[PDB]
């Protein structure tokens, strides 16, 4: 089973430096062609760099002189040292197995990606509020409930329900950028109204840039005003 | 007795770069000016020697290495280069003394639907030493599990065909290459110019 | 340098339809081409390499053809889970240029949204802000209008909306709209409503609540 896991992405001010890591398992990094590819938000794909098993390295013209690809054989890990970062370097960076020149196989395995945001703004952790089910447990049908994840920077946040046990009927909406420069997002789920008094619903929100982790229980609203 | 450059430069078939051909030339007169001034060669670059001074020098042995690569790889056939060809197929030393001659061969080495006869080594754990010729066809182990001679997941066939099609862009077309190496040992010089 | 022109930029097709995506290279690149499929929030997935070889695990409805300059990716019978952005990539030289991408959406029967309104939580009201949320669940087509009304005055300039990507199973969309007010402004009004207009609704649907549960 092949696994590629990127880390080291996050907020960095213009002119700053970041080092990305890609821990691999299921193949030997030092024996393969290994690449970095990036994707700016809402844009297409761009190959950034490659390292050969023998040691040769190649770069896209847009990152030449600023980026350095390397690896650690003993850790089976790939690295991307990124210096003098600019706003146009903001992207999800992916590590992938393969090369893109005289390499018919293409890039067969990719990691999940790590988002790099090049901005002078400050990090802010979100506030998490419940979106309580309106429907009473006795009104035979479907109830909607959710969480509102408000005022965070930068992206991304992850949302799961009941620690991953609840996936059916879940909709986690893309974040919207508010006029305050902070992001806001909602995550909802539809469940049988009969299950409102019998199953507990908790949204698990993770905002790694601020080390924020919130588990918000979503209960039906009480008569107490 | 002229040097048999005609059988090197005008050979009907050329070797694949991974299995590059070496022809040892000796005890003959060589007019390198007819080669340096020829219109049939798009590349003629000399290192450690002046091309217009070849006819006046003497060497113990001359080697003529020949193979086919893409046009955009001819730049790797030089000292201090990196790439799939320089690293894994044909490596020149930093102190190279000789000449690199190349010419487009799309008319001979490409065919409709692809010419898959010409191969290059894609997978190799480390770089070749100068003038090393690796002809291994052993399955390349890209993971921790042994391959047992079976091509599959993490077990690659180390050689790849170029697949030259006549429609390829010029940099991806086949180029025939001849590398002349000049050696001078503590033995008499058997290869000389017309003096 | 090689230019890769991928077409069309977007495509809408019904389940069961045959879909073809084209990629044209400016110079002949033999079979040095790959096709990738990228789903929302996921990394690209290799479908085909060497222009026509299926990657292990890829369904038989995907196939690639072409050599030289013109390449095609075909889905012989489109499935709901095939909603994705598809990319071609040249693999003959650096920088391994990817095509612009083709956004493939699924055509499907009209489905009216289920509408829900959520008042601000008491926890948020303690902080001085009130966010009112309106959810439109599982609808088709994407085009839907949400009109916020506060004591019957139509609100504009103080709401933001978000739409999910098309669902991989039923090909519907969901939409969330948030109306944001200060706690002081929130307490000046009684009726909060969101009126939804959609192709699947014969007349607009309104969900509402009275502040303080009246
Ligand atoms: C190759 O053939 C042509 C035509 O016969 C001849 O003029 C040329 O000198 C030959 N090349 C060499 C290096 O002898």
């Amino acid at each position: 089973e092949v696994q590629l896991v990127e880390s080291g992405g996050g907020l960095i001010q213009p002119g700053g430096s970041l080092r990305l890591s890609c821990a691999a398992s299921g193949f030997t990094v030092s024996s393969n062609y290994m690449s970095w590819v990036r994707q700016a938000p809402g844009k297409g794909l761009e190959w950034v760099s490659v390292i050969y098993s023998g040691g040769a390295t190649y770069y896209a013209d847009s990152v030449k002189g600023r980026f350095t690809i390397s690896r650690d054989n003993s850790k089976n890990t790939l690295y991307l040292q990124m210096n003098s970062l600019r706003a146009e370097d903001t992207a999800v960076y992916y590590c992938a197995r393969g090369d893109v020149s005289g390499y018919r196989y293409g890039l067969d395995y990719w990691g999940q990606g790590t988002l790099v945001t090049v901005s002078g703004a400050s990090t802010k952790g979100p506030s998490v509020f419940p979106l309580a089910p309106s429907s009473k447990s006795t009104s035979g049908g479907t109830a909607a409930l959710g969480c509102l994840v408000k005022d965070y920077f930068p992206e991304p946040v992850t949302v799961s329900w009941n620690s991953g046990a609840l996936t059916s009927g879940v909709h986690t909406f893309p974040a919207v950028l508010q006029s305050s420069g902070l992001y806001s997002l909602s995550s909802v789920v539809t469940v049988p109204s009969s299950s409102l008094g019998t199953q507990t619903y908790i949204c698990n929100v993770n905002h790694k840039p601020s080390n924020t982790k919130v588990d918000k229980r979503v209960e039906p609203k009480s008569c107490d005003r | 007795n002229l040097c048999p450059f005609g059988e090197v430069f005008n050979a009907t078939r050329f070797a694949s770069v991974y299995a590059w051909n070496r022809k040892r030339i000796s005890n003959c007169v060589a007019d390198y000016s007819v080669l340096y001034n020829s219109a049939s060669f798009s590349t003629f670059k000399c290192y450690g020697v002046s091309p217009t001074k070849l006819n006046d020098l003497c060497f113990t042995n001359v080697y003529a290495d020949s193979f086919v690569i893409r046009g955009d790889e001819v730049r790797q056939i030089a000292p201090g280069q990196t790439g799939k060809i320089a690293d894994y197929n044909y490596k020149l030393p930093d102190d190279f003394t000789g000449c690199v001659i190349a010419w487009n061969s799309n008319n001979l080495d490409s065919k409709v639907g692809g010419n898959y006869n010409y191969l290059y080594r894609l997978f190799r754990k480390s770089n070749l030493k100068p003038f090393e010729r690796d002809i291994s066809t052993e399955i390349y182990q890209a993971g921790s599990t042994p391959c047992n001679g079976v091509e599959g997941f993490n077990c690659y066939f180390p050689l790849q065909s170029y697949g030259f099609q006549p429609t390829n862009g010029v940099g991806y077309q086949p180029y025939r290459v001849v590398v002349l190496s000049f050696e001078l040992l503590h033995a008499p010089a058997t290869v000389c110019g017309p003096k | 340098d090689i230019q890769l022109t991928q077409s069309p930029s977007s495509l809408s097709a019904s389940v069961g339809d045959r879909v073809t995506i084209t990629c044209r290279a400016s110079q002949g690149i033999s079979s040095y081409l790959a096709w990738y499929q990228q789903k929302p929030g996921k990394a690209p997935k290799l479908l085909i390499y060497a222009a026509s070889t299926l990657q292990s695990g890829v369904p038989s409805r995907f196939s690639g053809s072409g050599s030289g300059t013109d390449f095609t990716l075909t889905i012989s019978s489109l499935q709901p889970e095939d909603f994705a952005t598809y990319y071609c990539q040249q693999l003959i030289s650096y920088p391994g240029t990817f095509g612009q991408g083709t956004k493939l959406e699924i055509k499907r029967t009209v489905a009216a949204p289920s509408v829900f309104i959520f008042p601000p939580s008491d926890e948020q009201l303690k902080s001085g802000t009130a966010s009112v949320v309106c959810l439109l669940n599982n609808f088709y087509p994407r085009e839907a209008k949400v009109q916020w009304k506060v004591d019957n005055a139509l609100q504009s300039g103080n709401s933001q909306e978000s739409v999910t990507e098309q669902d991989s199973k039923d090909s519907t969309y969901s939409l969330s709209s948030t109306l944001t007010l200060s706690k002081a402004d929130y307490e000046k009004h009684k009726v909060y409503a969101c009126e939804v207009t959609h192709q699947g609704l014969s007349s607009p649907v309104t969900k509402s609540f009275n502040r303080g549960e009246c």
